[PDB]
RNA sequence: GAAUCUCUUUGAAGUGUAGUAUCUGUUCUUUUCAGUGUAACAACUGAAAUGACCUAGGCUC
């Protein structure tokens, strides 16, 4: 029922923990450091952590922490689209663009069942700070993400291009986010994605 | 789970197939079937809650539901008596209840008293003297009343034990002028009767406690006896045996009213009533004064002798008896008695068919036995030769028991050389041509060869033919009885030196140590331990060392009594024979014990515990302790338990320096159950050692300091039991100020709860007053010693019950008494000189 | 007794008689059950003696004993040596649930 | 039934060793029973005995005796109030 | 030293003077509270356990390793607990009315006075 | 007993008495008053205001 992890002593003075919640004391038992409670088997533990009693604690330890201050049936091919950057300019600085293509009714003929087909692309600013290898990093990312088609990256050294001000009146429809709404055009009937 | 269903019961609980009043009274019908019919799990649990919640439930549908269940005839004793527990639980919890029900319950649990058993007499006694306190005496005297006028003999017996027991729990001084009631009742024949037996059962409960009160029943005894009824006048001269037998010689002044009237009840009414009243006055005879003994003793032997002749059983088995209490009477002499008492005695009442009954057989043997006191020992056993060789072999058996008895006591010193041959001529013949299987026959052999010793060589020889002619033998029953009766013989062999004999007899016994059948394995080990028990360990022939390798094998035959003596033999050869068998092999022993010990016998389990002090004393104790602690870590608390008294006793063998750092390094393991046999370990290995410990008592405080700290109960638990021992063994020596400490952590633990922790904590509390004297422990006891919380104070006042107890004197200085404090105080603590 | 706890007890004055142990109890002081270094044999009052009843284990109530029984030294020094008379009354729902469940 | 036993216990040691505070005793009960002992070690020990005779300084150390004997009982006071 | 509920003693002028008397060590606290005596936080962060350094050198901690055979001279364990140990006591103890509390934890308080002899 | 040939291999579970701890599930105030109870709580036991007015409150009716 351990699913073959190791939980440390407490004493042992702290590999990631599942849960770092679940100690052993000084002495064989099993304890919960927030709840305060001891469990005789695992088992018992498994009842405390699908408990309402720890839950309360951990949005107790969660209120704490700021007073101190669909994912799975997503479809994924993991095809690589074709992108198409290049460098633009208005006025009065200079701004990027990028026209991402998607297919040509080739293989979304089976899938049709209104199921987010509705949803257009979407755009994210991500810190290079994580990711799968951690290995160097220090730059931010331009994300675009479609539901069958795999993810795609833009660097972006420049600290700030085209990060205009109140460009249009103030109109709250949200969508996602000031990003993709501010600039971001979806042309569903060609299937083509551009992003400035 | 409500394991095993009763169809009719359950049919007749009906109840619940599928509103407090409707829950209450639900659930509790419930729980009842949980104990009677139900999953030992379970019905544990219903016992639990049955009991918490026994004062909630109204006792009206408690008894109303629970009571009549016992009237069925489909009970069982398993079940009837898992009814009769609740029975008494809910009895004593409640404490009171109304008559009617007081009647019911007394009338369901009163035949428990007549039942075969001890077992079920004991819990029939049990709920009666429970109730007697819940309802009192007027209740309980309101309810014999009309059941004593009852036609019914079953009953009239049943409510004669249960008012006897009543009598017995509320005192007989209470309860009397009913007895004088029932007893001189001159309107119903039978409330005469059992108001008589009940006087019978009273005396036999109360014993020697009837004499404060004899006074009144011999009242009952004086003017009752002289009905015209005779099962009156019987039942009387029964109680006369009765309360003369409990009553002891003392009472012999009272008993002088009713000693007149059974002379001229002798004297005429003969029969049966001769019976009972020659049991009373056979009884009164121990108690008569030596004049008045001489007197009517010798009135009575003629009565006896002419007597001897009663076809019936009853007036044998009473002429016995006052012939086994007559035997003690200085007056007649053994003169008199070899000259007709005895003669008639040995030709009457020794036929065969007397050797027939085995409830006469009883009395035949103690009344012979009683008669060898007086008589020559020689001159007994003289007349007890013939019944030796008799061909009946029951006959023979009462032949040997007599035998036995006798030379227990007296010994045969004073017989001669011929018929002392005789003697164990027959006793030869008779073991060897022995039908029955019984064990009494190489125990009083045994017994007899334990009386005369040097004696026996020219004897000594052909007995040990006979022993090794049935150690070959086809039924195991003689095996294993010959084999008990070597190692009975063995020391004897001793005293006429013929050890190589001894050799030969180790010889045979280790080569037929392979057979199968257990029972007689165990036997056979056992003649193995007297022998090289008795004989030096270099002569023995096998020899040793080649022995206990044989041995190995053994412990895992199973059954019990192969490794009852087979560890003891491993012991005896691990204390006489350190040298002889290879270290390894005491290591295989090792293991082999130390799976051994789940085993369900406490003296299987002990002995091999003790063996492990030999095992130290030879081997390596780190040897030993290496195996001892791996097994610590296995959940069977038999084991971690008696593992813990195995480090305990290689701890008082080997001494603590050694055991103890690899103790604490045990103790450092983070496993519980390790803890907790360490903490225990500990506790033992300090119990064996009383002055050893004064020395190492520091470095167990930093120990108890994570014990007594620590979150289990179980922890605190142990850690306080070792506080016992260390504190009552270190006390005094010094150490207060670590004892001092050791308390510190303890006080706050007086609050806890559970009956273990309480009565642990309590027990290690007044250790701690003997090491550090009572003025500091007093100190927490005042400082606490009242307190408004009615939970502290409930608490402490019984730390100050023990202390009271152990100590009044010593507290008497520490009572922090002032002027101020009290009005009185005592004038006399202020004067100065 | 320490462990059963339904085990009532005597606590009279003591007599001059001694209190039986069947050789199956051999060995336990009769308060605290312990094997160790014993002191003074037990002692009981006359009321638990008379008849039959004197030949049984003052421990088990019901074996006939051979042995003498023996407060330990831990027990002699708590005082309980002197406390009164032991011996156990009721034979106690271990043993009966025993008795019970065998037969 | 362990409690319950202790309750048969407390009778028990009450009746032979007298006065044990079981929960709720009264100060009055209480304290009778600390000038009892008291009292009776004093004249208990031939010593204490002697040394009470000589600092209250009686004719005969009997009479400090048995004034501690009569001092036990709580009416001694007002019987020396009435000589 | 008297306090609120002590309003509610049956003999308050008594529990008073006795509670006050000199040497007499209070009740430890820990009554009134429901949590058993120990549902101590802190309880959670103790150490399992500290071999005495005079016991640590006997290298048994070595031989036998009690964190997640071993035969040592008798001369050197005698003399352990004897000849070096003879005049060794624990460093802490305790004194007439230290009572120890829930929250309290001794370790803290024995490196602390071991700190202000050597720290001056 | 000795001699030869072929082939193969190696190099067990379990019980009962008492008692404890720990999960989890589940329960929860409309307001008062008085009693029990409690160290005080808690808890338990009984009843029931309806209407009007003023800026939590009322010597209110
Ligand atoms: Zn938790
Ligand atoms: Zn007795
Ligand atoms: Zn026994
Ligand atoms: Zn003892």
């Amino acid at each position: 029922l351990s699913k073959g992890e190791n939980v440390p002593y407490t004493f042992q003075d702290e590999q990631v923990r599942s849960n770092p919640y679940i100690y052993k004391n000084h002495s064989g038992k099993l304890v919960c450091k927030l709840c305060n409670t001891m469990h005789m088997s695992w088992s018992s533990v498994e009842r405390h952590l699908g408990g309402k009693k720890h839950g309360l604690n951990v949005l107790r330890r969660g209120i704490s922490i700021e007073k101190s201050s669909d994912f799975r049936q997503q479809q994924k091919i993991i095809e690589a689209k074709q992108s198409l950057k290049n460098n633009g300019t208005i006025p009065g600085s200079v701004g990027l663009a990028i026209q991402v293509n998607y297919s040509s009714e080739v293989k979304e003929n089976s899938v049709d069942s209104d199921d987010k087909a509705k949803v257009p692309p979407l755009i994210r600013i991500v810190s290079g700070l994580e990711l799968s290898d951690t290995k160097q990093k220090g730059k931010k990312f331009l994300v675009i993400a479609y539901e069958p088609f795999e993810n795609i990256a833009i660097e972006l050294p420049p600290n700030e291009i085209l990060f205009s001000e109140n460009n249009d009146m103030d109109n709250n429809n949200d969508g996602v986010d000031e990003l993709n709404k501010k600039c971001t055009f979806w042309d569903a009937i060609s299937k083509l994605y551009y992003v400035q | 789970d409500l394991m095993f269903f009763k169809p009719s019961d359950h049919k007749y609980f009906a109840d619940v197939i599928s509103n407090k009043d409707e829950k209450k009274e639900r659930t509790l019908s419930m729980l009842l079937l949980k104990i009677k019919n139900g999953n030992t799990a379970s019905r544990r649990t219903s016992m639990r809650i049955l009991t918490d919640k026994a004062v909630t439930f109204g006792p009206e549908m408690i008894f109303n539901r629970l009571l009549p269940i016992l009237l069925d005839r489909s009970l069982e004793d398993q079940e009837r008596h898992l009814m009769i527990k609740t029975i008494d639980r809910v009895l004593y919890q409640l404490g009171d209840l109304t008559k009617p029900y007081v009647h019911k319950i007394l009338v369901v649990a009163a035949p428990l008293l007549i039942d075969e058993d001890p077992m079920v007499r004991s819990t029939g006694q049990e709920i009666i003297t429970n109730l007697s306190t819940v309802a009192g005496l007027k209740t309980i005297l309101t309810v014999m009343r009309p059941d004593i006028e009852n036609e019914d003999e079953y009953v009239r017996n049943v409510t004669s034990r249960a008012a006897a027991v009543v009598a017995k729990a509320l005192g007989v001084n209470q309860l009397l002028p009913f007895i004088n009631a029932a007893c001189h009742s001159r309107k119903s024949w039978k409330a005469r009767h059992t108001g008589i037996k009940i006087v019978q059962q009273i005396g036999i409960l109360l014993g020697i406690g009837v004499l404060n009160h004899l006074t009144g029943l011999m009242s009952c005894i004086k003017d009752c006896l002289m009905d015209d009824h005779v099962p009156v006048r019987i039942v009387t001269a029964h109680t006369l045996s009765t309360l003369a037998e409990n009553s002891y010689p003392y009472g012999i002044e009272v008993f002088n009213v009713v000693l007149e009237p059974l002379w001229k009840g002798i004297r005429s009414h003969r029969g049966k009533v001769l019976s009972s009243f020659l049991k009373a006055v056979g009884s009164m005879i121990p108690l008569m004064d030596p004049e008045y003994a001489g007197y009517y003793t010798t009135e009575a032997m003629r009565i006896i002798r002419r007597e001897f002749d009663s076809p019936d059983d009853e007036m044998k088995k009473t002429i016995l008896l006052v012939l086994q209490k007559c035997s003690a009477v200085e007056s007649i002499t053994p003169k008199f008695l070899r000259e007709e008492i005895a003669p008639e005695f040995f030709q009457k009442f020794w036929v065969r068919r007397v050797a027939l009954d085995r409830p006469l057989n009883k009395v035949v043997t103690y009344t012979t036995v009683t008669l060898a006191k007086k008589l020559g020992c020689s001159y007994t056993i003289d007349k007890l030769l013939t019944p030796l060789r008799d061909e009946a072999e029951p006959f023979r058996t009462m032949a040997v028991h007599a035998v036995t008895r006798t030379v227990n006591l007296l010994g045969t010193a004073d017989l001669d050389e011929r018929l002392e041959t005789r003697l164990i001529d027959a006793l030869l013949i008779a073991f060897q041509e022995q039908t029955n299987s019984d064990s009494i026959i190489f125990k009083g052999f045994g017994a007899v060869t334990v009386s005369l010793d040097i004696r026996m060589k020219p004897f000594l020889a052909p007995i040990v033919s006979t022993i090794l002619n049935h150690l070959k033998h086809k039924t195991p029953l003689v095996r294993q009885h010959a084999a008990d009766l070597c190692a009975i013989l063995i020391p004897v062999i001793k005293n006429c030196h013929e050890f190589e004999m001894l050799n030969k007899l180790n010889i045979i016994l280790y080569e037929s140590l392979g057979e199968v059948y257990p029972e007689v394995l165990g036997s056979i080990i056992n003649a193995m331990y007297c022998i090289t028990s008795v004989m030096d360990l270099d002569k023995l022939q096998p020899p040793i060392n080649q022995i206990l390798p044989t041995l190995t094998p053994i412990l895992r035959n199973k059954h019990r009594k192969v490794e009852v003596n087979t560890i003891k033999f491993v012991g005896l050869i691990g204390k006489l024979a350190p040298t002889y068998a290879p270290p390894k092999e005491w290591m295989r022993i090792c293991f082999e014990l130390l799976e051994l010990l789940k085993s369900t016998n406490k003296e299987i389990r002990r002995s091999a515990n003790a063996t492990f002090g030999f095992i130290a004393e030879a081997i390596g104790p780190h040897d030993v302790l290496v195996a001892l602690l791996n097994n610590l870590k296995v959940q069977e608390r038999q084991l971690r338990v008696c593992t813990a008294v195995a480090i305990g006793i290689v701890a008082k063998v080997c001494g603590p320096y050694n055991v103890l750092p690899v103790i604490m390094n045990e103790y450092t393991t983070p496993e519980t159950n390790v803890q907790n046999g360490v903490l225990k370990a500990m506790s033992f290995m300090f119990e064996y050692i009383g002055n050893m410990s004064k020395d190492y008592i520091y470095f167990i405080t930093p120990l108890l300091e994570d014990a007594l700290t620590d979150r289990d109960l179980v922890h605190r638990q142990t850690a306080s039991n070792v506080i016992t021992h260390l504190a009552l063994n270190c006390s005094g020596t010094g150490h207060e100020d670590a004892f001092i400490h050791l308390m510190n952590l303890l006080i706050p633990n007086i609050f806890e709860t559970s009956p273990h922790a309480i009565m642990r904590i309590l027990e290690g509390l007044e250790a701690l007053s003997q090491a550090l004297g009572p003025g500091l422990f007093m100190n927490y006891i005042w400082a606490g010693l009242f307190h408004p919380a009615k939970n502290v104070r409930k608490a402490f006042w019984r730390v100050y019950n023990n202390m009271y107890v152990m100590y009044q004197d010593a507290m008497v200085p520490f009572y922090p008494v002032t002027p101020d404090n009290n009005e009185e105080y005592i004038e006399e603590l202020d004067l100065v000189l | 007794s320490r462990h059963q706890f339904d085990l009532i007890m005597c606590l009279k004055q003591p007599g001059v008689q001694t209190g039986l142990l069947c050789e199956k109890c051999d060995g336990k002081c009769p308060i605290c059950d312990s094997y160790v270094r014993p002191k003074r044999k037990v002692r009981v009052c006359e009321n638990c003696s008379f008849g039959k009843q004197a030949k049984n284990c003052i421990i088990c109530n019901l074996n006939v004993g051979v042995n003498d029984a023996f407060y330990c030294w831990e027990c002699c020094r708590l005082g309980k040596d002197k406390d009164g008379c032991p011996r156990i009354l009721n034979l106690g729902s271990n043993r009966l649930d025993r008795h019970f469940e065998k037969k | 039934a362990e409690k319950q036993r202790q309750l048969k216990l407390q009778k028990i040691y009450k009746q032979k060793y007298i006065g044990l505070g079981d929960e709720s005793t009264t100060r009055e009960q209480w304290q009778r029973n600390v000038r009892n002992d008291t009292l009776n070690t004093l004249q208990g020990h031939s010593a204490s005995l002697e040394y009470v005779s000589l600092s209250r300084g009686d004719l005969s150390i009997r009479d400090t005796r048995i004034h501690l004997l009569k001092s036990m009982s709580p009416g001694y006071k007002a019987y020396l109030r009435e000589e | 030293i008297i306090e609120w509920y002590d309003c509610d003693a049956r003999y308050p002028g008594l529990l008073a003077s006795i509670k006050c008397t000199k040497n007499v060590i209070p009740v430890p606290s820990h009554w009134q509270s429901k949590k058993e005596y120990l549902s101590g936080r802190s309880l959670l962060g103790k150490r399992p356990f500290e071999l005495p350094d005079i016991i640590k050198k006997t290298n048994i901690e070595q031989m036998r390793s009690t964190l997640p055979a071993l035969d040592l001279d008798y001369k050197k364990l005698h003399d352990v607990f004897f000849k070096i140990g003879a005049n060794w006591k624990p460093d802490h103890l305790l004194c007439f009315g230290d009572v120890y509390y829930e929250n309290r934890n001794l370790f803290e308080e024995t490196n602390w006075k071991r700190m202000v002899d050597h720290k001056r």
